[PDB]
């Protein structure tokens, strides 16, 4: 309720280093708007070491994506018959992507 | 309605009338181009000026020119 | 009929035609019609005009060597 | 001379309402004249 | 061609419901265009009026109220089945006026027997300027 | 069809649509394309329509001058021209409230009243008027020259009366007269008008018609005139101590050269006005009778024109054909006399604030900004009209075969030149100026003022020090005893001109600073940028590379559809209707410049302009924001002040601006389309079909939806920056 | 190899190149020569 | 002393701004520990601020009126009072890398067009050429102007594309 939340930090090159405000606790910054703090607070992070597993994760789950992508383009393709299933797509939408994320995030 | 003009420049390669949405261009007999065709207007009345034979024409500058003035109902594409 | 009515083909012409797009330009002579048609002489231009096209067809009085 | 005081509540009126009625009435019997 | 068709209104429309895009009251007032064609079996068509019709086997019969809707129908018959339709213009006294196939060979044809009319016979930029025709009704492409 | 409403337009007439209307209007005055015309008949037209905007001219300022008298306060703005304000005319509106009723009795008036701004007061205290019974004769009068000038249109327009084409085409009496009539002797009557009646009237004497031929001008009474002492009528001039409206003070001149202003009414000397208008009307007379009339006497404007040519083909065939391409196109003429008319408003404008010749007219803020606005705005108007009608010739009449290797024809030559130049020149001030600005507001923005980049405008300031500015030092002329600039004039109009220029308090050469360099290189980059519009759009009028045949399309038409990539907005006329764009920009720049600089002098704070001018930020908040706090407090749920007809017209500019941008950037597919849909709509109802519209409403043309869209677009500027103008100068000053 | 450094060789990628070469230049310069204004050797 | 100013290291303005920017980054640095990050971040940008405002002063600049220091742009008068190196040198030195740009582009200009598809050399650098033209424009006033000795700088008005009159 008295330091304002701050992610963003410029370097002191032209006379931006004033954009560095006085948000508190002793940091100088960008006073950040995303409510990412808030975001990570309801998430139970407490220490930066968290975050930092997250980013390495948020990393490594980054590039696991985008070998997918290359792999599912390049290396195999799926056919057009494989897309037209759109009931398993929805079933599997309905009870993989929502559900169980939303059951993941409960626990 | 608006003046359609064709010049000699013309190579009658029928993309003009192709192009035409209302009917207006036709092909007559010549000796002036290796095709021996030539571009007319027998129906310049009920054309809009949509100009969509001068994108067609393939010669530089352009083979048929369309001069717009003087709308009528025909020539303002209207349906009432 | 005797020699040819136009330019030798495939040699390097300027075009004379003032409202052209290819005024005071080189082009390549492709083929020069021999019937007695107005414009004879083919001409492809390394640039194309606003219309995408690069070649055209103009007559023997408008055509210069390259200088 | 000087004009009477009633001349705003008058001339206001018809320059405002009757004369561009008539104007418009005019104006729109001239467009629509066929002939 | 050899002898200029007569329209007949008893042909049978295709198989459609209720067009919104339609023919206004410039149909009873003014021309409205007529477009006939003569399909060897039933199948789907696009209006440029609306949405899809079904033409029947036999004779076709449309309506109108631009010829610009009457050459597009046109255009896509012929593009897309080959159908090789007419259309004709009937004004409100009831003339009817051959539009489309002028010679019956359509346009993109020559026949050898259309006069070209309205063909400037000088080079395009060749034409006078606008201050050599001053207070005379005669543009520079008109002669 | 065929309708007789566009009875100058027989294909217009066969026009079944609303569009027969529009073109029936923007077409009304274009007699060149009227079907069946002759030159001699759009000569006749061309003098009545003169005569009818003459007539319309007079009856304007007859108006203006009743409405001043009857519903006015000229006596009681004469007795104190400093406090009380003028009164333009009275309101009688049934819709306004009690509040506002009492809110705008200002002035000592009976009823609600509208604040003068045009500064037609202090120029008729000047000129002489005092009592309303003279502004109301001369209203009669004008309203009768005005009747007259009706009926002799009417009548030169009649048959047995219309003046042959010869009479037209007789330039060179023509020139002769109006430079010897219209101008050598109406100065040499105003200025004796001057001298009977302003002086004596600033001078506490009145003079009037019925003493008229018996009060002498001068006490010596015309003799030194006869006896070339002309140096006895600048004798005794009016002290420093001296009444505009009593006689303390006075003297006895009538022609002096007392440089400088009026100490108690901080205008020019009323003597000064009638020397300079009687030189003036000598010089025009002197030169009003060189041009060759029927006497053996004269100049040939054709043979003057065929002989200069320069030598070994400098200029080629040099300036011979143009005595014909200027008589035979009106066109070229209109475009000369509104470049002339132009350049001339926009000096009187850039003299009128420097040098105010009207008395107590500096001190009345807002009308000085109101009239300064005015005139830029319609110079701009007119230069961009000047350049339009340009255009117009080289469309319309324009004979390549005639005027072949002359002027015109070398710079038709080598547009692309021009043109290049012009962009290049364009290009090069705003990324110097923008650069500029966002350093010094990116300067500024970060704590650090004194980083900015402030580029001293050491030209202007070098010539304000040779003109007798000492503020900046130097040892330049008028500045230092030893020059001979100095020493010539020492006792005839310098003590006063240094004065008066030495004075920070007048708006006579202000200090230019950094602020003013940049701002007065952004009105570089704006005339420059509408100058090269203008002139791609006229040299490239007649023909282009995208379309050669630019000529047999006329001078207004859309487009040649999309073909060749696209080709909208490629007629002169829509290089015309960018640079009305461009002109409003460069208008507002200049005026927004006056505005502040001026505003910040009324209240002191000179070096607020100083500071603050350097960044747009200080643009922004110092001037667009500071000022309009008075404005949008015009009306409020408080309650309501006088200003709050300007925030009323401040919010109609804006949403009249809005409405331009509606009519510029959607196009005419899709107003068609929902047009055909609502006339569906219109055709398939019960109870509303049984009427109908005699034309088929169709959508407005793309020529006529950019002439809509300026026309709004210019409309809300004007009305905007008004408001804005008019409500901050007068909100806090009087 | 070469594909990949036709790739390079297109336009974009050498104008990003050019753009982080300036970029960095005059970063460093007014790094290690803090606001500078006026040429004073 | 040129313009009726005053040079900033005898003006009063100019010390009272850098007064107010030392007293307002004081302020700023007094909410701070001096063992933290932004004590030593706001410690170096007051003693850059400091060093700004003692190399703006002592080196010929001067302010009127503000404390904000004003450029003379006119040669001669810049000569005379030591102002040269405010804009007149600068505007030389970026005229010398402007013709440096603009010969490398018309050097690469001229030197890929004599090949097939020179469209594809202008879309696909060819980077050796190009850093080759780039450290061989040292030089470039020398040969634009023997290019303009020669000719070969400036078409000929018959071989220029012109659009119609
Ligand atoms: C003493 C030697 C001398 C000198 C210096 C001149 C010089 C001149 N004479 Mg000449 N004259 C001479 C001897 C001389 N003459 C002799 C011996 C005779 C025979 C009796 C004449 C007879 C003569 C006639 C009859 C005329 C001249 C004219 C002229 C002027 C135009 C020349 C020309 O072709 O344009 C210069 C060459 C050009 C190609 C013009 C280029 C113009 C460029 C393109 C404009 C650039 C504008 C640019 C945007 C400006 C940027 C500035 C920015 C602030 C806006 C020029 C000032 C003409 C005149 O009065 O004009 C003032 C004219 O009518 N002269
Ligand atoms: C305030 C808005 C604005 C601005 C800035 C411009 C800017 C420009 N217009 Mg204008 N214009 C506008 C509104 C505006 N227009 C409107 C509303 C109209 C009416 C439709 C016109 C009508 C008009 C016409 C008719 C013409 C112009 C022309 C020009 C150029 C003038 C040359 C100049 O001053 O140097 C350039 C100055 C600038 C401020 C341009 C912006 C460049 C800055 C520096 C940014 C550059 C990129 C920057 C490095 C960032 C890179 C990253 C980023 C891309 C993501 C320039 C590109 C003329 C032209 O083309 O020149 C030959 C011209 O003929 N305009
Ligand atoms: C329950 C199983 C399941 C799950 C969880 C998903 C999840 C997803 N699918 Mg998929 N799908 C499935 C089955 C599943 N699919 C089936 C059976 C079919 C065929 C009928 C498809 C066909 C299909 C198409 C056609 C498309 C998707 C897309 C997507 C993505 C939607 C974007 C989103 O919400 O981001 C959520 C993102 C995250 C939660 C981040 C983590 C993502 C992880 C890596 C995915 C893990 C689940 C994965 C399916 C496990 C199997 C893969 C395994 C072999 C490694 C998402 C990752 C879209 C896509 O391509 O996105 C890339 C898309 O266009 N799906
Ligand atoms: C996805 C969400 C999620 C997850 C991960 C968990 C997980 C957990 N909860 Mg939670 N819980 C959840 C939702 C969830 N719960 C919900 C929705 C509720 C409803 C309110 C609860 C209510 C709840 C309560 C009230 C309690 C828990 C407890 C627990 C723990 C007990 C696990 C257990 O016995 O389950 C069953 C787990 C298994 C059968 C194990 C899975 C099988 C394994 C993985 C097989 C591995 C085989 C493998 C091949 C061999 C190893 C490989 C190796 C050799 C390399 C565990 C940490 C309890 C706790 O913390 O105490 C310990 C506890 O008191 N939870
Ligand atoms: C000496 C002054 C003068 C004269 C004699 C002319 C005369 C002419 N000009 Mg020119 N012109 C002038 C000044 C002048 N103009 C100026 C100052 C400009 C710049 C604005 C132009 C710009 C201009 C263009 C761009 C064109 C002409 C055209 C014409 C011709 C058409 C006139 C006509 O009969 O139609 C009468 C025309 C009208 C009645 C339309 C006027 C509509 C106005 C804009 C509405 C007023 C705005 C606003 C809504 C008012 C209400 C305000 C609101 C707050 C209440 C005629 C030859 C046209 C031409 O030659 O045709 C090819 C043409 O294309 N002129
Ligand atoms: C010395 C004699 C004389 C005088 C005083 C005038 C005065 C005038 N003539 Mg001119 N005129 C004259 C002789 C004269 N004429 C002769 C001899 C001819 C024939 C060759 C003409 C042919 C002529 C034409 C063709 C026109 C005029 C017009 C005008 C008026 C211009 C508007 C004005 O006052 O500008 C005010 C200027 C300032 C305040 C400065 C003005 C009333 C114009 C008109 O009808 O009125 C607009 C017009 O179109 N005159
Ligand atoms: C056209 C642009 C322009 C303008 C308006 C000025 C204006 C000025 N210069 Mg400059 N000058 C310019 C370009 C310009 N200069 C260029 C391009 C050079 C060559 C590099 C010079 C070289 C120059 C010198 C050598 C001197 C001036 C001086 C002056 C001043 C007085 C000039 C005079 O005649 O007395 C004045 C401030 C003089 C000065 O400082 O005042 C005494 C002076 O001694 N100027
Ligand atoms: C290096 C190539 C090059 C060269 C030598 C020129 C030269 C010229 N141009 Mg052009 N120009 C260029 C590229 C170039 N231009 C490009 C890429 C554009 C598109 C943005 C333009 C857009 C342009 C306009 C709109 C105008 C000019 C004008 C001019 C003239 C004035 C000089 C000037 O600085 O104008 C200013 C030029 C610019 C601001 C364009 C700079 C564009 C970038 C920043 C430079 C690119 C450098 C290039 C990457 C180098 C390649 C080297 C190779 C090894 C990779 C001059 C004839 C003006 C004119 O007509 O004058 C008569 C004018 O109005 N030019
Ligand atoms: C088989 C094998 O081991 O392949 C191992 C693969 C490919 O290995 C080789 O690759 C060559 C091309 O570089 C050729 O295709 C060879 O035939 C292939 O064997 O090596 C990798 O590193 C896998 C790809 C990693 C990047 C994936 C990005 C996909 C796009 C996401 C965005
Ligand atoms: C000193 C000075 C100044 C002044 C200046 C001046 C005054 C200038 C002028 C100038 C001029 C009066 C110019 C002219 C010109 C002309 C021409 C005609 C040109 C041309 C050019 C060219 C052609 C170029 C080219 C190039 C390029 C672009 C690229 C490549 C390279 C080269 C270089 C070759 C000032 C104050 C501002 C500022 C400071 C300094
Ligand atoms: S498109 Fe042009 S060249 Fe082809 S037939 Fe028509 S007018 Fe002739
Ligand atoms: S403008 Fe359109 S309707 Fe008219 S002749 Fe050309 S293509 Fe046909
Ligand atoms: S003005 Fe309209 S119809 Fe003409 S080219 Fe532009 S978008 Fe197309």
């Amino acid at each position: 309720t008295h330091i304002k939340p701050s992610a963003q930090v410029v370097w002191p090159i032209v006379g931006q280093e004033i954009l560095n405000g006085d948000v508190g606790g002793g940091f100088q910054g960008i006073q950040i708007t995303s409510g990412f703090f808030q975001l990570w607070r309801a998430s139970g992070i407490t220490s930066e070491l968290q975050l930092y597993s997250t980013a390495i994760g948020g990393l490594v789950l980054a590039a696991a994506c985008f070998f997918a992508g290359w792999f599912h383009y390049h290396k195999a393709a799926p056919k057009l018959e494989w897309f037209q299933n759109v009931e398993s797509m929805l079933n599997h939408h309905l009870a993989g992507l929502l559900g169980l994320g939303s059951l993941a995030w409960a626990g | 309605a608006h003046v359609v003009k064709i010049y000699d420049t013309c190579i009658g390669c029928t993309q003009c009338v192709r192009a035409c949405p209302l009917d207006v261009l036709e092909m007559v007999p010549w000796d002036g181009c290796k095709a021996a065709q030539m571009a007319s207007s027998p129906r310049t009345e009920d054309c809009v000026g949509c100009k969509r034979c001068e994108t067609a024409c393939p010669t530089d500058f352009l083979s048929v020119r369309v001069y717009l003035g003087n709308e009528s109902t025909r020539s303002l594409g209207l349906a009432y | 009929k005797k020699k040819e009515v136009g330019p030798k083909r495939g040699s390097l012409v300027k075009v004379l035609r003032p409202e052209s797009y290819w005024y005071n330009q080189v082009g390549k002579v492709v083929s020069v019609d021999q019937s007695g048609i107005r414009y004879p002489v083919v001409v492809r231009f390394e640039n194309q005009n606003y219309a995408g096209v690069s070649t055209n067809n103009y007559a023997l009085d408008e055509v210069t060597d390259p200088p | 001379f000087v004009p009477p005081a009633w001349a705003p509540s008058l001339f206001v009126p018809l320059t405002g309402l009757v004369l561009p009625a008539i104007g418009m009435a005019w104006a729109f019997t001239y467009i629509q004249k066929e002939k | 061609p050899w002898k200029q068709p007569e329209l007949d209104p008893d042909t049978p429309s295709p198989i459609f419901g209720g067009s919104t895009g339609g023919l206004l009251r410039k149909a009873q007032v003014e021309e409205f265009y007529v477009t006939t064609w003569e399909s060897p079996k039933e199948q789907i068509f696009e209006m440029p009026t609306g949405g899809a019709a079904i033409m029947r086997k036999g004779p076709n019969l449309l309506k109108f109220a631009r010829k610009e809707q009457c050459l597009a129908l046109t255009t896509q018959l012929r593009t897309k089945f080959k159908m090789t339709p007419c259309f004709y213009r009937v004004y409100a006294d009831g003339k009817v006026e051959y539009l489309h196939p002028k010679d019956g060979v359509y346009p993109e044809k020559v026949n050898a027997g259309r006069v070209g009319v309205n063909q400037n016979m000088r080079s395009i930029g060749e034409n006078v300027d606008p201050i050599k025709v001053k207070f005379t009704g005669s543009q520079p492409f008109t002669i | 069809a065929t309708k007789l409403f566009p009875k100058f337009s027989q294909g217009l007439a066969q026009d079944p649509s609303t569009r027969r209307i529009w073109y029936g209007l923007a077409t009304a005055h274009d007699f060149e394309s009227h079907d069946g015309m002759t030159e001699e008949n759009l000569y006749q037209k061309i003098f009545a329509s003169h005569f009818g905007q003459l007539a319309i001219i007079f009856l304007w300022t007859s108006g203006n001058l009743f409405h001043v008298a009857w519903q006015g306060n000229f006596e009681q703005w004469v007795t104190d021209p400093i406090h009380v304000r003028p009164i333009a005319h009275a309101i009688w509106d049934p819709h306004f409230g009690q509040p506002a009723v009492e809110a705008f009795t200002r002035g000592g008036a009976s009823g609600p009243v509208n604040i003068a701004t045009s500064g037609v007061y202090q120029w008729w205290y000047t000129i002489g008027l005092r009592s309303n019974q003279e502004l109301y004769v001369s209203s009669v009068f004008l309203a009768l020259v005005s009747a007259v000038f009706l009926f002799a249109g009417w009548l030169h327009l009649q048959p047995n009366f219309q003046p042959s084409l010869s009479w037209f085409k007789d330039a060179e009496s023509r020139l002769n007269h109006h430079l010897s009539g219209l101008f050598g002797v109406s100065s040499l009557a105003w200025t004796g008008h001057l001298v009977h009646v302003a002086i004596p009237e600033s001078r506490g004497q009145h003079v009037g018609w019925d003493n008229f031929l018996s009060v002498l001008p001068h006490p010596q009474g015309l003799t030194p005139f006869w006896s070339g002492n002309w140096a006895a009528y600048a004798q005794n001039p009016d002290t420093a101590s001296h009444a505009f409206g009593t006689a303390d003070g006075s003297g006895t001149a009538i022609l002096t050269f007392l440089g400088g202003f009026h100490p108690q009414t901080q205008s020019l000397w009323l003597s000064d006005m009638a020397h300079h208008h009687l030189a003036i009307a000598v010089l025009f007379i002197v030169a009003g009778h060189m041009y060759r009339t029927n006497f053996g006497i004269g100049h040939r404007l054709e043979a003057i024109l065929e002989a200069h040519t320069p030598p070994a083909g400098g200029l080629g065939a040099g300036h011979k054909g143009l005595f014909h391409t200027v008589n035979n196109s009106l066109h070229f003429q209109l475009g000369l006399a509104l470049a002339s008319v132009g350049t001339i408003t926009s000096l009187v404008a850039q003299h009128m604030y420097s040098l105010p010749p009207y008395a107590y007219l500096a001190v009345d803020f807002t009308t000085q900004a109101s009239l300064y606005t005015h005139h830029q705005y319609i110079a701009g108007f007119i230069m961009c009209g000047a350049f339009a009608h340009g255009a117009i010739f080289f469309i319309r009449d324009y004979d390549p075969e005639q005027n072949k290797g002359n002027v015109l024809a070398r710079v038709l030559d080598h547009k692309e030149a021009i043109i290049s130049h012009l962009s290049w020149v364009s290009l090069f001030l705003g990324f110097h100026t923008l650069g500029l600005y966002v350093h010094n507001d990116v300067v500024q923005a970060f704590g650090t003022p004194e980083k900015q980049i402030l580029i001293e405008p050491v030209f202007a300031q070098w010539i304000q020090a040779a003109q007798g500015k000492s503020l900046y030092g130097f040892d330049l002329l008028l500045a230092s005893s030893s020059s001979s600039a100095y020493s010539a004039g020492q006792s005839l109009w310098l003590p006063g001109w240094l004065e008066a220029i030495n004075n920070n308090q007048n708006s006579l050469f202000l200090t230019i600073g950094p602020g003013d360099f940049l701002v007065h290189h952004a009105i570089a980059l704006g005339l420059h940028t509408t100058t090269l519009i203008l002139v791609k759009g006229a040299l490239d009028a007649r023909g282009s590379k995208l379309m050669p045949d630019k000529k047999d399309f006329g001078y207004s038409f859309p487009c040649d559809g999309p073909g060749r990539g696209g080709t909208c907005d490629i007629s002169a006329y829509d290089a015309f209707y960018l640079a009305v764009f461009w002109m409003l920009n460069t208008i507002g720049w200049v005026t927004f410049y006056w505005h502040w600089k001026h505003l910040t002098l009324w209240q002191g704070n000179v070096s607020q302009f100083d500071e603050s001018s350097t960044y747009l930020m200080g643009w922004l908040r110092d001037y667009l924001w500071l000022n309009s706090s008075q404005l949008i407090n015009g009306y409020n749920p408080f309650g309501m002040n006088s200003l709050s007809v300007w925030a009323w017209t401040f919010l109609f500019g804006h949403l009249v601006y809005a409405t331009g941008f509606m009519f510029l950037i959607s196009w005419r597919g899709y107003w068609q389309e929902l047009i055909e849909t609502l006339v569906w709509a219109h055709e398939k109802t019960p109870l509303a079909n049984l009427v109908y519209w005699k034309d088929k409403p169709v959508a407005l043309s793309i020529v006529q939806a950019r002439l809509v869209g300026l026309a709004h677009f210019s409309v809300g500027y004007i009305f905007t920056y008004a408001a804005f103008l008019i409500a901050s100068t007068s909100g806090r000053f009087g | 190899m070469k594909d990949f450094t036709t790739y390079l060789s297109t336009a974009p990628v050498v104008g990003l190149g050019w753009a982080i070469f300036t970029s960095g230049l005059l970063i460093e310069i007014n790094r290690f020569f803090p606001d500078p204004l006026v040429f004073s050797f | 002393d040129v313009a009726g100013l005053t040079p900033c290291s005898e003006s009063k303005a100019y010390n009272k701004l850098e007064r107010k920017e030392l007293k307002t980054l004081e302020k700023r640095l007094k909410k701070y520990e001096p063992g933290s990050a932004p004590y030593l971040a706001l410690q170096a940008t007051k003693e850059r601020t400091q060093n700004r405002f003692k190399n703006y002063a002592k080196a010929g600049l001067l302010c009127g009126n503000d404390g904000l220091p004003h450029l003379i742009s006119d040669p001669g008068l810049a000569l005379r009072f030591n102002h040269a190196g405010e804009v007149f040198i600068p505007t030389f030195g970026f005229l010398y890398v402007a013709g440096y740009i603009g010969h490398v582009g018309r050097q690469y200009i001229i030197k890929s067009k004599e090949d097939a598809k020179p469209t594809d050399k202008e879309i696909i650098l060819d980077v050796p050429l190009a850093l080759q033209l780039a450290f061989q424009g040292w030089a470039w006033p020398l040969a634009a102007i023997q290019e303009l000795r020669n000719g070969s700088l400036l078409e000929k008005d018959e071989n220029i594309t012109v659009s119609p009159r």
